């Protein structure tokens, strides 16, 4: 309802006026299937899917990671309907 | 993301190149192919069979698994108190399986720069993929496997997802060794990641006797050495401690000038290897 | 640890690790072995030596004409419990001229040891006790631990390095049941020998004996009494 | 801060727990007590969470003696235990001296018990501010006691929620020669200023000490003063 | 925030006793509601007997108690705390009858229970009892009374305000029922209580799933309604 | 405005564990009846990866015993083994956002 | 320049260290040629006599 | 106004209702009603959508311990 | 960790999380079941026995509460011993004061009061044991009550405690426990104990049966299974 | 209730740049946000739920 | 949960003897007794058959107190499974359809309309019932009230509806809203239908009906540009391309309504696209 319906069926959202949720985060114990769930969503929706381990986006070059994620979102906007998946987001989303 | 040689001035691609992972990553692979036989390990036969059925059998056949329909194990965390045959068993698995073997230690993936560790982890997994029948051995997980610095966390997250998430397996099998399983807890030890958890116990009486016999084969020992009594006296002794007992017996035989070591040398070596028994504590008397 | 300071706080493990640390305090003591037969109940203690010119500390205590104990733990708690057995034996004999049955005495010891394990600000008595007795119901060998759990046992060993003696006692459990006094005491001596390192063997210095029987009062045997017991026993070959 | 323990001083000399009790005070029920020329009037609100709460079931103005009326700051159960202690103390004085307890002396004993609860390391004070109206030797008395064990005499005062407005009100809306009727009118007016929402016979309760005797108002009288007036 | 909540006898900087609020979080005790209603000649209490397993004897699972021939009690909280509070109420009532010669009134009984909760609240020696409580009683030619006493150490015993998981919906439904003028008979009162329970819980309400206590000026003996009476009321309201 | 909807994927429930077990043991070549319910009774605290490991270890007991098929006993042994493995899993209590 | 934690579940030990460092710097009159220091304290009573 | 809404939507019931809702609660109610309409795939927001959103949300925040 | 350090401070969320460690402690101990038959209650308790260094009946977990009241426990054995002594004290007090036999309901509620009171004081801790009491009063019937470490006293037609509470309860649920007599109930109990992990992973154990019933004259006795060992044969026949 | 909405709307209509920090987020941070505010002359700083850091001062222990 | 099949599976044949022979009193007494004796254990199989057993024979009993009460009385009972009521009404709708007599069917449709309100598991039957009700009014001249009964027929809310039939109701809905000249409700209802359903291979009849109604609507409103595209959509169908007269008249309407439309860019493009079609030579007097 949060990721598939807004994508495949937007006219409900624009006519009704609902802003579709930008994204959803999955949390739970290890081995509960969050990554599996993301894989299923990727496999079954005929779309453009983006998945990258958060640890890999970090680069040792000055400011390379910010340009990396900027270009990822630029590609997603370019290649709609695009879906970007974050696994182990706490690698970069951790507290300051 | 391909490696191409271009014109040095006009930048025209005029050669394709094999992808280069890293010099360190190329250092991690095994080329010497050690020679420790499985018979050289004593007492650990059950654990040896566990590791073999987990790793080698998926390599050799793949038919007995598919005929069932099972997913072969892709993660083996081998563990026990230091002094058992953990690293020895990993070395023997490298010796016998003829596979392209990736040996390494946990600190090797730490590195200095922020984004490097994930890059070595990814490149080692990629090299294992390219060498397809490949085995990755990780030693000292607790160096990076510590439960929740920040970069070590990044490296171990990269290890977690290049091993469990988004189409793993193909033909890469990992072997993990550590002494502090309590440290790693939630992240790696997941059943999906390391399917087998092989405990290496404090070696048994007969296991200890077998260990001393294995280490003393070449010693030209006395024809009458009571291995059973040595095992009885060497309670709490680990396999490394038993090897030290044999070595110390050889040294004591040298200090006597004897051409063959005997039993008395074995008690002397046992006294050498054993702890200091602390001291009598008046607390309890 | 957050949940390991006192016996009143429970761990998420469904455990109280202070009681467990009392168990470690018990195993810190030297080994003691107890075994009984249809004829006699015998216990033996490894008396820890302090120096080559100091008395080896007493580890077998005697309060009854038919009951004795062997301790492994803090001498303070063990001797307080010994004075407690003094008190109970005395008022039982005063009340109905009856030598107090060992089983009910051990049950009382367990009940009284349970109280510190449930109250804040009071250490449990960190000692393990082996109790030998003979009563109108039979021979008896018990153990009591700071967890206040009491057990009855044919053969038994507590303290440091006790596992070898425990295995030896398991093996000769098929024997003790009709063994006489001398066979039982010699088997107990060899069981205590099992605990010791290779260079340490049974000697009158570190060995104390305590015997109760259907025809003999509980008595303690030491250097001059242990010396006849040890002579004639098999030596330790390599 | 130095509030987790009651029996220790802070470096500045403050025992933070008791001003924490005073902060619990003035967060409770608003109430105003004034002294007129003849009598003493204490008013407090009755407004519960839901309409189901039958408010007449719980009186807040309590007669310690036929000549003493008592009101609290809002800490209900602590007020109840303290009012039980105050009633028993007044009875002890009434029987020992064969005379009714003086208002000032009664407040002294109540504050003495209050202080008794302001020590040790395993108890807490009753965070209640107490307004006591009384008649003694033909003179009207209004006193206020606070959980610290201190007590003082007020011609007029108020405590509870929005107490500063009541203070300003009794600053400019008061003179010591007020008649009893005008005193009750001043009390209900400062209650209206301090309280939020309208009131009826249900929402207020008032106790008046007169030199003949003290009595708590019936809700009908409370509406007579609050409604159709002011 | 942390620190003024580790011990009961500590005030927050805002003057809030954290632990009394904490004690209210076990009064939930998922499964019980305890709706109480007053009618012109009756006082009714009803609770949701949520039996978790079949092997238990349903008689022991009861949560309503009596210590006075004309006073009934219903509890809502942790079961051991509930039974301990009931035993304390029994102690207090027995003392009152032995002393004054006649049984304790409902108002005085609930006040005594609330005072006990208060003295355990003010002193750090003991945890306050985590359970709320409702009596129904009769006062001489004065009527039926319903009283509530909670771990807050205070009482307001008023008209209803069921202290169960469905707090606000049940309370609002009772307000709305009394917010419209209507008569109050025993059948009408029990109907109001059962309708409240059904609308706040939305379950089919089999007769064994609820347990009712009641007192009435016609027969002041506090009784627990039989399952036959419960089912008769259920079918009367269903149609 | 950034991350509104949160989804909690808790440890699989009893019926959830049964469904996951059926999904994972589907393609395997068992012989005879399989009592998934007893397994779910024993498999307390298990996750989906744990159930996959249960299936795998049953398969490995079969492969070691040189059975071309799998039986209920293999699943039993696998459940016990994965339980001992979860004993190692000294999982710290986990809390949401 | 305040009271320091006198034992418990933790300690500072670094406020005192910065204090004694500043104390050495001004005590050692480090190149006191045309250089002066000034400090302000609210409610001098809380300050200590170390400086 | 940004919403779609059917003709039968009666906002007066919700504005007159006693629950002390906040502006964030109002936005949550609107979004939840729209999501309810989308879930049943209906092309417009109905009154029962507003009812379901209203009851699904508005946590009932709280006692005489303070008084 | 929150405020789950003492059983007198009300932790985050109404659950104390302190006694919910005593339930975990009870979970550690071996199973112990009990069944109320037509005329009596049968207490079947398995005690794990390391035959090494044992005394073939030492430290048994069956105890006598009263000449007519029998009991079974799961959890800490020392707490079980002490609270068995406490229950004996309570039964003796009732016997001396009231001049006749104590009803089991009142004894159970007083023991639950003791447990609940011990759960509360800061200086003390809740018992790490849950137990099950049975008796038969020939005047009116049979009584049974099970009390947890929290002090909750509830009745059961049949109940279980220990490491297999739900499994043992499921096994009991299909027993025709409505009407049959305790004699076959002994065999039923023995085979139910054996079917739930007799010696599958743990090497050895011993089974003890307690019995109160009208045919047993109404007093509390240990079932003399030495006669033909019929329940033992049934339990070992339960192999398949 | 619209504190953040109304602050944002004021910032959008004006030429200001809207910096926001929540009070749950030591003094170095305060100096940094003030310096960041200085970098844009017409900028606006917003602290969300500042009460946590601005509670009454007394003798502090830990 | 118990499913007392044995208690009723042989008693239903016993009631079948008394049923066909016409007495049937013992049958209804037996079933009203059985309903209480088995439903208490969630006996869905027994209920879903006893209910139809009583109501069906009450139908052929030709006694209508036997029909209405033996539905509405048992509809109100506690703990009823949704399946039981659904299985009774799926048979009751047939008994509705087999009565041609107006009052006899009228009592039963009123009863079914009363019992099926708000219950989602019977919504489709109620809708299927509701339509029949409307039909009766149309057969009796009561167009205005049946407009309201299809107004309460909110087709999209019944999610249990199948794809085609949900549209199928909308045809009658717009037809009746046009009948009562209720243009505003006609418009709001007609906005609901999606045109993608016309890509279906078997929608041509419904396609033509929908376009005929929308043409009437916009024709009253004067939206000639929309009428042109409606007629082009009608024209571009294989079912009409192969019959000369029909597509000839469709092209006539297309050209007439593109001419009738006020000038704009869209109108101009429509003229350019229409003028390029070959088939216009079949109507040269309008191509002129
Ligand atoms: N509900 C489930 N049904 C089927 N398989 C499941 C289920 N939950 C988990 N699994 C299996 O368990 C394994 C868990 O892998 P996965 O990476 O998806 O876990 P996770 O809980 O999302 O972990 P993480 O967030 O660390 O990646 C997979 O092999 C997956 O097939
Ligand atoms: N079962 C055994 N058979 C033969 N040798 C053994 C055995 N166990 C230990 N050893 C000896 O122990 C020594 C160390 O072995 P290994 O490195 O595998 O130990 P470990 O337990 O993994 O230690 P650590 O964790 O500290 O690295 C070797 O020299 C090996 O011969
Ligand atoms: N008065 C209002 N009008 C419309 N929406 C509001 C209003 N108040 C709050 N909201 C909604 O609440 C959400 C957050 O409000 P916010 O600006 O954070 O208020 P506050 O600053 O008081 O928390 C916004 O997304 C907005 O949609
Ligand atoms: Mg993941
Ligand atoms: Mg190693």
């Amino acid at each position: 309802e949060v990721i598939e319906l807004p994508l495949t069926n937007p006219e409900l959202f624009q006519r009704v006026g609902i802003i579709p949720p930008k994204g959803c985060l999955l949390y739970g114990p290890p081995g509960t299937g969050k990554t599996l769930l993301a894989r299923a969503v990727a496999s079954q929706l005929d779309c453009n899917f983006l998945k990258v381990v958060s640890s890999s986006i970090v680069d040792k070059y000055i400011g390379e990671s910010a340009r990396l994620i900027r270009e990822m979102f630029n590609y997603a906007r370019d290649h709609q309907p695009c879906i970007i998946f974050m696994d182990e987001i706490d690698a970069i989303g951790g507290r300051r | 993301g391909d490696l191409v040689g271009v014109n040095k001035d006009s930048y025209l691609i005029l050669e394709t190149l094999p992808t280069e992972y890293d010099s360190r990553v190329k250092a991690m692979e095994v080329d010497e192919r050690p020679t420790e036989q499985y018979s050289d390990i004593g007492g650990l036969d059950k654990q040896i069979q566990e590791l073999v059925e987990a790793i080698v059998l998926p390599m050799n056949h793949k038919e007995k698994f598919e005929n069932l329909g099972i997913q072969p194990p892709k993660g083996v965390l081998m563990y026990g108190p230091p002094g058992t045959g953990k690293t020895l068993l990993a070395r023997a698995c490298a010796a016998q399986t003829k596979a392209t073997f990736l040996k390494l230690a946990g600190p090797q993936l730490v590195q200095m720069f922020i984004g490097d560790g994930a890059k070595l982890v990814r490149d080692a997994f990629a090299l294992a993929k390219e060498k397809a029948p490949s085995i990755i051995f990780i030693d000292e997980l607790d160096a990076i496997g510590t439960k929740r610095d920040r970069e070590v966390q990044r490296t171990m997250l990269e290890l977690l997802n290049q091993l469990d998430g988004f189409q793993p397996n193909t033909q890469v099998k990992v072997i993990a060794a550590t002494n502090r399983v309590d440290i790693l807890d939630p992240a790696l030890l997941r059943s999906g990641r390391l399917d087998r958890k092989i405990e290496f116990p404090m070696p048994n009486e007969e296991a200890r006797a077998r260990i001393m016999q294995i280490h003393s084969r070449k010693m030209n020992v006395s024809p009458d050495v009571n291995y059973e009594e040595l095992a009885r006296c060497t309670d709490d002794f680990n396999g490394a401690q038993c090897k030290a007992v044999c070595v110390e017996a050889g040294m004591i035989a040298l200090r006597r000038g004897a051409t063959e070591l005997t039993h008395e040398d074995y008690m002397e070596g046992i006294l050498e290897v054993q702890a200091k028994k602390k001291a009598n504590l008046q607390y309890y008397a | 640890n957050q949940y390991d300071n006192d016996v009143t706080v429970w761990s998420p493990q469904g455990r109280i690790h202070q009681i467990e640390y009392a168990m470690e305090a018990v195993k810190q003591g030297s080994a003691t072995v107890g075994l009984k037969s249809k004829t006699h109940a015998v216990l033996v203690a490894l008396k820890r030596a302090q120096s080559e010119l100091a008395a080896h500390q007493k580890k077998i205590l005697h309060v009854d004409n038919h009951i004795g104990i062997s301790i492994a733990g803090l001498t303070a708690d063990a001797r307080l419990l010994c004075n407690f057995m003094r008190q109970e034996c005395l008022d039982s004999r005063f009340v109905f001229d009856r030598p107090l049955p060992v089983s009910r005495l051990v049950s009382l010891i367990g009940s009284k040891t349970q109280i510190p394990t449930q109250r804040y600000g009071r250490r449990p008595y960190g000692v393990g006790l082996l109790i030998a007795g003979y009563d109108d119901m039979g021979p008896h060998i018990f153990q009591t631990c700071p967890s206040a759990n009491y057990f009855d046992c044919r053969a038994m060993s507590i303290g440091a390095r006790s596992q070898s003696a425990r295995t030896y006692l398991e093996r000769h459990m098929s024997e003790f049941m009709e063994c006489n006094l001398n066979e039982l005491v010699k088997h107990g001596l060899r069981a205590l020998r099992e605990t010791l390192p290779a260079e340490q063997d049974l000697t009158t210095k570190n060995v104390s004996i305590g015997i109760v029987g259907k025809d003999l009062e509980f008595t303690i045997y030491d250097d001059d009494d242990v010396s006849p017991f040890l002579e004639g026993l098999e030596e330790r070959p390599q | 801060g130095y509030s987790f323990s009651l029996t220790t001083f802070s470096p500045s000399g403050k025992l933070v727990q008791i001003e924490y009790a005073l902060a619990a005070v003035a967060g409770g029920a608003p109430s105003v007590g004034i002294k007129a020329a003849n009598g003493v009037v204490l008013a407090t609100e009755k407004k519960q969470k839901s309409i189901l709460y039958d408010e007449r079931s719980v009186h807040k103005v309590e007669p310690i003696t036929k000549h003493i009326g008592l009101v609290y700051s809002g800490m209900g159960p602590d007020y109840r235990v303290l009012v039980h202690r105050a009633r028993k103390l007044a009875q002890q004085y009434y029987l020992v001296y064969q005379e009714p307890i003086p208002t000032a002396q009664l407040v002294q004993r109540v504050a003495s018990v209050m202080q008794e609860y302001t020590q040790s390391g395993g108890v807490r004070p009753f965070g209640v501010s107490l307004l006591i109206c009384g008649w003694n030797e033909g003179r009207p008395y209004l006193f206020q006691s606070d959980p610290s064990g201190a007590y003082f005499a007020w011609k007029a005062t108020a405590h509870g929620k929005n107490y500063v407005n009541g203070k300003t009100f009794l600053e400019k809306r008061y003179n010591e020669d007020l008649e009893l009727e005008d005193a009750i009118h001043t009390a209900i007016l400062t209650l209206k200023e301090s309280f939020e929402g309208q009131m009826t016979e249900d929402n207020i309760e008032v106790g008046i000490c007169n030199e003949a005797g003290f009595r708590r108002l019936t809700p009908t009288e409370v509406k007579d003063y609050l409604a159709a007036i002011a | 925030s942390a620190g003024f909540d580790r011990h009961i006898t500590i005030f927050s900087p805002e003057g809030r006793l954290y632990q009394v609020e904490y004690a209210f979080k076990a009064i939930n005790q998922g499964g019980l509601t305890s709706v109480a209603v007053r009618g012109k000649d009756c006082a009714v209490i009803v609770t949701q007997k949520k039996v978790p397993d079949k092997l238990l004897d349903s008689s022991t699972v009861t949560h309503l108690f009596k210590i006075t021939e004309n006073i009934g009690c219903v509890m809502t909280g942790m079961t051991a705390d509930s039974r301990s509070q009931v035993q304390r109420a029994r102690y207090e009532a027995a003392n009152w009858k032995y002393k004054y010669g006649y049984e304790i009134p409902v108002d005085m009984l609930c006040k005594r229970i609330a005072d006990i909760s208060q003295v355990y609240t003010q002193n750090a020696e003991m945890r306050p009892l985590g359970c709320c409580m409702i009596l129904i009683g009769i006062d001489e030619e004065q009527g039926p009374q319903v009283y509530k006493c909670d771990p807050a150490g205070y009482y307001c015993g008023f008209k209803a305000t069921a202290a169960g998981v469905k707090q606000t919906e049940s309370t609002s439904f009772l307000e709305k029922k009394v917010k419209k003028k209507f008569d109050w008979t025993f059948e009408q009162t029990v109907e109001t209580a059962i309708t409240c329970l059904s609308t706040v819980l939305s379950i089919d309400f089999k007769p064994s799933e609820i347990e009712v206590g009641v007192v009435t000026v016609e027969n002041p003996k506090f009784r627990i309604l039989t399952e036959a009476e419960i089912d008769a009321h259920l079918v009367a309201l269903a149609e | 405005g950034r991350l509104d909807r949160k989804i909690h994927i808790d440890l699989p429930n009893e019926q959830a564990r049964l469904d996951i077990l059926k999904i994972h043991a589907g393609p395997i070549t068992k012989h005879g009846e399989i009592d998934y319910e007893a397994i779910v009774k024993l498999s307390d605290g298990f996750n989906g990866a744990d159930l996959r490991n249960v299936c795998t270890e049953a398969g490995m007991f079969a492969i070691r015993a040189d059975h071309d098929f799998v039986v209920q006993e293999d699943f039993m042994k696998a459940v016990r083994k994965v339980a001992d493995s979860k004993k190692l899993e000294s999982k710290l209590d986990y809390k949401p956002v | 320049g305040s009271s320091r934690l006198e034992g418990g579940s933790g300690g500072d030990s670094e406020v005192q260290r910065t204090m004694l460092e500043l104390l050495n710097q001004l005590d050692g009159f480090e190149a006191t040629k045309n250089i002066k220091v000034i400090m302000a304290t609210n409610r001098i009573d809380i300050l200590d006599s170390a400086l | 106004s940004k919403m779609n809404l059917s003709e039968e939507v009666d906002l007066e019931d919700y504005v007159a209702r006693p629950d002390k809702i906040s502006g964030a609660d109002i936005n949550s109610i609107c979004q939840e009603s729209g999501m309810l309409a989308v879930r049943e795939n209906r092309y417009i927001v109905l009154a029962k959508d507003f009812e379901k959103a209203y009851k699904t949300v508005i946590k009932k925040d709280e006692h005489e311990f303070y008084k | 960790t929150g405020y789950d350090l003492s059983a007198s401070t009300f932790s985050p969320d109404g659950r104390v999380f302190q006694v919910e460690y005593a339930m975990k402690a009870v979970e550690n101990s071996s199973t112990a079941i009990g069944i109320r038959c037509k005329d009596g209650v049968v207490f079947g308790v398995e005690k794990l026995v390391l035959s090494k260094l044992y005394e073939e009946g030492s430290n048994k977990r069956l105890f006598n509460v009263d000449r007519h009241v029998g009991m079974a426990v799961a959890g800490l054995l020392a707490d079980a011993r002490s609270l068995a002594d406490i229950a004996r004290e309570e039964a003796s007090n009732f016997r001396s004061n009231f001049g006749y036999n104590i009803p089991l309901k009142h004894l159970a509620d007083r023991v639950a009061m003791y447990v609940h009171a011990y759960t509360l004081y800061s200086a003390v801790r809740p018992f790490g044991c849950s137990f099950m009491l049975g008796s038969y009063s020939v005047n009116d019937g049979a009584q049974l009550y099970m009390i947890d470490p929290s002090g909750v006293s509830y009745g059961y037609w049949g109940c279980a405690i220990g490491k297999a509470r739900q499994a043992a309860k499921t096994e009991i649920e299909k027993l025709q426990m409505k009407e049959m007599t305790c004699r076959d109930i002994v065999k039923e109990v023995a085979k139910i104990i054996y079917i739930v992990h007799d010696e599958v992973k743990d090497k050895a154990f011993e089974l003890e049966l307690s019995w109160v019933g009208e045919l047993t004259n109404g007093r509390h006795e240990i079932v003399p299974k030495d006669i033909r060992e019929e329940a033992e044969k049934y339990a070992k026949e339960s192999l398949k | 209730c619209g504190k953040t909405m109304l602050a944002k709307a004021v910032a959008h209509h004006t030429t200001a740049a809207f910096i926001r920090v929540v009070g749950s987020e030591g003094p170095r941070m305060v100096r940094d946000v003030f310096r960041l505010a200085k970098e844009n002359a017409p900028a606006i700083i917003f602290i969300d739920e500042i009460d946590a850091i601005a509670t009454k001062r007394f003798d502090a222990q830990t | 949960e118990v499913d007392y099949s044995a208690t009723v599976d042989q008693r239903l044949p016993e009631c079948a003897k008394l049923a066909k022979e016409g007495r049937l009193q013992e049958v209804i007494e037996t079933l009203l007794s059985l309903e209480k004796q088995t439903r208490t254990a969630s006996d869905m199989v027994s209920t879903s058959r006893i209910l139809v057993a009583v109501v069906k024979m009450c139908y052929e009993a030709k006694e209508w107190d036997l029909l209405n009460e033996n539905i509405m009385l048992l509809s109100k009972r506690r703990s009823q499974l949704k399946q039981a009521v659904a299985k009774m009404v799926q048979q009751c709708c047939t008994y509705v359809e087999e009565i041609t007599d107006l009052p006899i069917k009228l009592r039963l449709i009123d009863t079914l309309r009363m019992v099926t309100e708000g219950k989602i598991y019977v919504e489709i039957e109620r809708a299927r019932l509701t339509k029949t009700l409307a039909t009766i009014k149309e057969q009796n001249g009561d167009v205005k009230e049946a407009a309201s009964i299809l107004q309460e027929l909110q087709v999209e809310t019944y999610g249990s509806m199948e794809k085609k039939e949900r549209v199928e109701f909308i045809l009658e809905q717009m037809r009746l809203c046009l009948a009562v000249k209720d243009y505003i409700r006609t418009q709001i209802i007609s906005k609901k239908i999606n045109t993608k359903f016309f890509q279906e291979e078997n929608t041509e009849k419904l396609k033509l009906k929908y376009y005929n109604l929308m043409i009437q609507l916009d024709q009253h409103e004067g939206s000639y540009l929309s009428i042109c595209k409606h007629y082009r959509a009608i024209y571009d169908t294989p079912c009409i391309q192969a019959e000369s007269e029909k597509w000839q008249q469709a092209l006539k309407s297309v050209v007439l309504y593109v001419i009738l439309a006020p000038f704009d860019n869209e109108q101009s493009d429509l003229v350019h696209r229409i003028s390029g079609d070959k088939k216009l030579e079949e109507i040269p007097k309008y191509k002129d």
